[PDB]
RNA sequence: GUGGGGGGACGAGCAGGGGGCUCCCAAGGGGGGUGAAGUCGUAACAAGGUAGCCGUAGGGGAACCUGCGGCUGGAUCACC
RNA sequence: CUCCGCGAGUGGUCGGGGUGUUUACUGGGCUUAAAGCGCCCGUAGCCGGCCCGGCAAGUCGCUCCUGAAAUCCCCGGGCUCAACCCGGGGGCCGGGGGCGAUACUGCCGGGCUAGGGGGCGGGAGAGGCCGCCGGUACUCCGGGGGUAGGGGCGAAAUCCGUUAAUCCCCGGAGGACCACCAGUGGCGAAAGCGGGCGGCCAGAACGCGCCCGACGGUGAGGGGCGAAAGCCGGGGGAGCAAAGGGGAUUAGAUACCCCUGUAGUCCCGGCCGUAAACGAUGCGGGCUAGCUGUCGGUCGGGCUUAGGGCCCGGCCGGUGGCGAAGGGAAACCGUUAAGCCCGCCGCCUGGGGAGUACGGCCGCAAGGCUGAAACUUAAAGGAAUUGGCGGGGGGGCACCACAAGGGGUGAAGCUU
RNA sequence: GUAGUUGGCGGGUUAAAGGCCCGCCAAGCCGAAGACGGGUAGGGGCGGUGAGAGCCGCGAGCCCCGAGAUGGGCACUGAGACA
RNA sequence: CGCAGGUCGCAGUGGCAAGGGGGACCUGACUGUUUAACAAAAACAUAGGUCCCCGCGAGCCCGUAAGGGUGUGUACGGGGGC
């Protein structure tokens, strides 16, 4: 399910070191922080440029945010996302009760 | 639970096939394909073997009877596996000597198995140094 | 030997039941299997000579189920030991 | 569900054992091709023009009347589907499917249905294929069938 | 699935025998059904025998005379030769004198009797007696 | 007819690793099983005296106990 | 001592066959005795609708070249008969060539609609995913009332409470579940699914002179889904609660009772892949009395809470009960078969050893799947009958029972 | 699983065809209809048993074919041996 | 970068340059640091784990005091142990 290796992917730079647990923590985090994002602004999978912990950057459209440290949405994030960007959903819910 | 299974008429290959898987289902076909005798009887497949006397042993019978069978411990010169071997007949211990040849010889019950009430014995002696156990009891023969 | 034809609970067609809690109790079994005996009830029985009508004193009363497993059911003489030929028999539990 | 389901039905529409012409009918075998071809290009696919037919036009069945069948039809009428209707109708099925499962992941039993209808998609494509009434090379591929949706 | 029709009008018209009835339908059919079914009536075990046109393929109602007391088709449709007839009636009839199998032949399908007589030999396709 | 040096195919044998499948030997264990009844309790059979059993997890001299879901092979084929 | 069996033989142990319908093609079984994979998709294989035309591959008939001899079966003859030898026919289960036949199978072509699939219409459904909302109950918190108990049990005690408890009122917060209606009721392949509204899907039944024209069944291997517990990481945590602590009980009590309590239970992503995952009953199709409750659709009649309603009758399709024929060791199954048949797959072959050992594969781990033999044993086992017993139920009776009574014995001395 | 392995082309050798061997060229060949791996075994006519289907090999002795001559190799002569 | 042929020596990475290898136990996970001048280690540190003081006008610490550090900080944090 990587490149060249079974389950030590982006920890495959370790080598032997630093042990199985935290590599494979460190495994769990990378996949999802160096994996494929959904950008809140134009909603493309895209590759996010995370600039540093907790900022990131869509090379799409440009939009510049604040999310996590490694992921560019964190779970309690995701629920009090400014209201700005969720229009899409309001004009679903608005759709749906007026057809 | 409805119509056998490969009953088609070119199934001929696949009903074998099937039959042929379920025979190693039956003990019997299973050992005798296998081998399992030839490697595991002390006998090897014989229908009897020789052996040197060590010691005279007593086993008791089993539970519903009361009695003290008297057997010896034989050293097969084939293998070198030592067995108990029942000496059968009325005084027929007295016979046997320690250190003495003996012909041990399968004991009968169910499966060459132990027989009635003795338990764990496959063998019984037949013969005491080239003479017969059982003309030697009957006095038609005088062991040497 | 299968005793019963019901597997003891008419469950019908289906693959699990929602099941429910015993009273006095929690062993207990699903929706059926379970017995749910049906009485009356009311606060302060044979008062109403002397309340009702005296006073105004409206009292009301309340239709309540009870719930028991198995061994509640046969605990309180609700369900007794039948012989095979009676088995079959249907009949309401009193109420 | 195709194997082990739960009820077997048997509805169905019970035809004359030998269907003929009406003695009512007021519209030729020309006419019926008319206006099958007309149902054809205004974009009913043959099952839909065959119920039209009998109930708005009081046409009980093309054959008798025509002597042909009304793919047969709208075949020699210049009229001719992509793919079988039957598999076009599963392809399409199966890509609403798809659609749906692309924004609910977890939908165990749609999955399941998605299953099915490949399965069939599969079976019709091995009859069509060796019946020749599709090309050889012809390959289920839901992200290049797009189009047919 | 339906596989086989002979098979099936069989186990049909010993039901019906079993149960009693005076006749019994067949459906779906075949010229091996018809066949079977003349083979039957001409050693009287089946009475008379109707064609029904309904749409899907015909139907063969068959009068039952009380005369069956057991039939049922041969599967698989073995092929038997003249000299292998005698076994195969040995196998599947009571008594020498009593019971018939049938057979399909290059000649038609016809009763081991007439197969005998022919010196023919062919598929075996059912048993009665 | 030859005797040297070299090359070639075949090719024993002796040196060695490589692997496998076999078979024995071993201080010590490790879970087990058969006897004959020796000790401790009484877990299963009766609503077996806490109904029983299945999977799983934890706990306990031990049979076993407890939690969760399931079954009746329950001691119920039965509400209004 | 006497009798029995065979006899120039008669016994012992082995191996094969019979035994054995315990390998089942003929010809077994899988509800409970051993045995249906937890469920489904599907490859090879096997099995496959009807009619017409062609072929003649399988098939069938005859014939030829063959299948060494001996052996085997029949016949005649020669050793005294015999065993045996001689002579003739047959077979020695097959290969090939020639000539025929076309019913069946196969192939090729054309045509169908009966199985299958795709449709249209009005309904049914706790079918699924997603979002928003509610219902009471509950716990906690804040305030007001009002004292001193509460809680628990067989009895208690631990415990909660005088910093105001339990109970009542006024507010807020949070997590779970969806009472009655509600059913051998519904949906789903199984696991499983029960508040409302909406959106997006799925799968069936019914009605049909709709479309295609056999496109089908089963399915080794190969897959995908798959309770609970458990595991990995994150969130949450009201109630319950393994582990643990304490209070009891007991000979003991590391249990059963009470107080408390952590994982866990809930949500998200993944792993696990097991269960009495059960109807202990594989999937597909046909035939075979009925009577009765209920669910969906539909048609005929009657009524009408004039409604998508109710009642009666028919069909189709589910879901229960009793029960023809038939079946079964029996319990029992019986149109929802465990009956009569046609296919295909899986499994079983006395018990224990033993779901053990080894090997392999899978898993983060727990573990899972697959899965023996040595040795030991003569039964283990199913259903049913009679009894015996029970700290199951019901009835009847009794101063060798009780109740109401009277006299006592048990303590002292003495007789025994 | 296979890497002279599968096939082609051109040759050598042979009494004679052939990856039999050699030079070049390609990637082919076998396998769940069970490769490859392991185990067992000379094959057949035939034999024992059972009413038969079948099961077994006592498939030792007799006849036919095969292989070998303590293990492993290589040659002479000759129509013919690697005796 | 490769192929074919020929050819010399004892020796062709010919000088220069340039790993001996393997099995097992103890111990510290590892890289890193240490007694300048007799100890380089199994000592220290380490990532990881866990406990404690703390809601900031805090906790802890420095200063005689004025005042200061942690702090241009805020519990996904500062400080203190193992
Ligand atoms: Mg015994
Ligand atoms: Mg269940
Ligand atoms: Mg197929
Ligand atoms: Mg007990
Ligand atoms: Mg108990
Ligand atoms: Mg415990
Ligand atoms: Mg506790
Ligand atoms: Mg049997
Ligand atoms: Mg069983
Ligand atoms: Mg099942
Ligand atoms: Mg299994
Ligand atoms: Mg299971
Ligand atoms: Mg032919
Ligand atoms: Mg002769
Ligand atoms: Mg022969
Ligand atoms: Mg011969
Ligand atoms: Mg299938
Ligand atoms: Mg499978
Ligand atoms: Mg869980
Ligand atoms: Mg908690
Ligand atoms: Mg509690
Ligand atoms: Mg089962
Ligand atoms: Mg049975
Ligand atoms: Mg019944
Ligand atoms: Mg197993
Ligand atoms: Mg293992
Ligand atoms: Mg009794
Ligand atoms: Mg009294
Ligand atoms: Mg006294
Ligand atoms: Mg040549
Ligand atoms: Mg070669
Ligand atoms: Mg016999
Ligand atoms: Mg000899
Ligand atoms: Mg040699
Ligand atoms: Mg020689
Ligand atoms: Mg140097
Ligand atoms: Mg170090
Ligand atoms: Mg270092
Ligand atoms: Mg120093
Ligand atoms: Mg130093
Ligand atoms: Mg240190
Ligand atoms: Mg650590
Ligand atoms: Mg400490
Ligand atoms: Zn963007
Ligand atoms: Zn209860």
């Amino acid at each position: 399910p990587f490149s060249h290796t079974k389950i030590v992917g982006p920890a495959g730079r370790y080598g032997a070191r630093y042990g199985m647990g935290i590599r494979r923590k460190v495994t769990t985090i990378e996949v999802k922080q160096r994996g494929k994002h959904r950008c809140p602004s134009c909603r493309s999978l895209v590759r996010l440029e995370r600039l540093a912990f907790g900022i990131w950057h869509c090379p799409k459209c440009g939009h510049t945010f604040a999310g996590g440290a490694y992921v560019p949405q964190t779970i309690l994030g995701k629920t009090i996302a400014p209201e700005e960007l969720k229009g899409v959903e309001a004009e679903k819910a608005k759709w749906k009760e007026a057809a | 639970p409805g119509k056998k299974s490969p009953y088609g008429l070119f199934a001929g290959g696949k009903l074998k096939k099937k039959r042929q898987k379920f025979r190693w289902n039956d003990v019997t076909y299973k050992r005798r394909m296998l081998g399992l005798a030839e490697k595991y009887d002390p006998l090897e497949g014989a229908p009897m073997a020789r052996g040197i006397v060590l010691e005279k042993v007593g086993v008791e019978a089993r539970k519903p009877n009361a009695a003290v069978r008297k057997c010896v411990r034989v050293q097969l010169v084939k293998n070198g596996k030592v067995v108990t071997a029942f000496v059968p007949y009325d005084g027929g211990l007295n016979y046997i000597n320690e250190h003495d040849e003996v012909i041990i010889e399968r004991i009968g019950g169910p499966e060459g198995k132990s027989l009635g009430d003795i338990p764990g014995v496959r063998f019984k002696v037949v013969k005491v140094n080239g003479v017969s156990l059982w003309a030697i009891w009957r006095g038609k023969k005088q062991k040497p | 030997p299968k005793k019963r034809k019901n597997r003891g609970r008419k469950k019908g067609d289906k693959g699990r039941e929602p099941y429910v809690y015993c009273d006095n109790c929690g062993k207990v079994v699903p929706r059926s299997k379970a017995i749910r005996l049906t009485v009356p009830y009311s606060p302060v029985p044979p008062d109403l000579a002397r309340e009702l009508e005296k006073q105004g004193a409206i009292i009301s009363r309340y239709l309540v189920t009870k719930t028991y497993c198995i061994n509640c059911a046969v605990f309180f003489g609700i369900i007794k030991v039948r012989p095979r030929e009676e088995r079959k028999k249907r009949v309401p539990l009193q109420q | 569900p195709h194997r082990s389901r739960h009820k077997k039905g048997r509805s169905s529409s019970v035809r004359p054992p030998h269907p003929t012409v009406p003695t009512w009918i007021q519209y030729t075998p020309e006419e019926v091709e008319q206006l099958a071809v007309e149902l054809a290009r205004r974009g009913f696919p043959p099952s839909q023009i065959g119920i039209i037919l009998r109930d708005q036009y009081g046409i009980p069945l093309v054959k008798p009347i025509t002597g042909k069948k009304l793919t047969k039809i709208l075949e020699e009428h210049g009229i001719k589907q992509e793919l079988p209707e039957d598999l076009l109708n599963l392809i399409r099925r199966a890509l609403r499917i798809r659609k749906h499962l692309e924004e609910h992941p977890k939908d165990m039993a749609s999955r399941r249905g998605l299953q099915l209808v490949e399965s069939k998609i599969h079976r019709l494509i091995k009859y069509y294929k060796r019946v020749g009434k599709i090309p050889q090379d012809f390959v289920y591929n839901p992200e290049a069938l797009s189009h047919l949706a | 699935v339906m596989l086989d029709l002979l098979s099936n009008a069989l186990t049909a018209i010993k039901n019906a025998e079993a149960m009693g009835k005076r006749q019994v339908v067949i459906w779906p059919v075949n010229k091996l059904i018809y066949y079977t079914l003349r083979v039957l009536q001409r050693y009287g075990y089946v009475g008379e025998i109707e064609y029904i046109d309904d749409g899907r393929g015909g139907k063969y109602v068959v009068q039952l005379l009380g005369k069956i007391n057991d039939i049922g088709a041969i599967r698989p449709r073995f092929p038997v030769k003249y000299r292998e007839i005698v076994e195969w009636e040995q196998k599947y009839l009571p008594a020498r004198q009593i019971g018939i199998l049938v057979i399909s032949t290059s000649q038609g399908v016809m009763s081991h009797l007439e197969a005998k007589e022919k010196k023919i030999g062919g598929v075996l396709l059912a048993y009665v007696y």
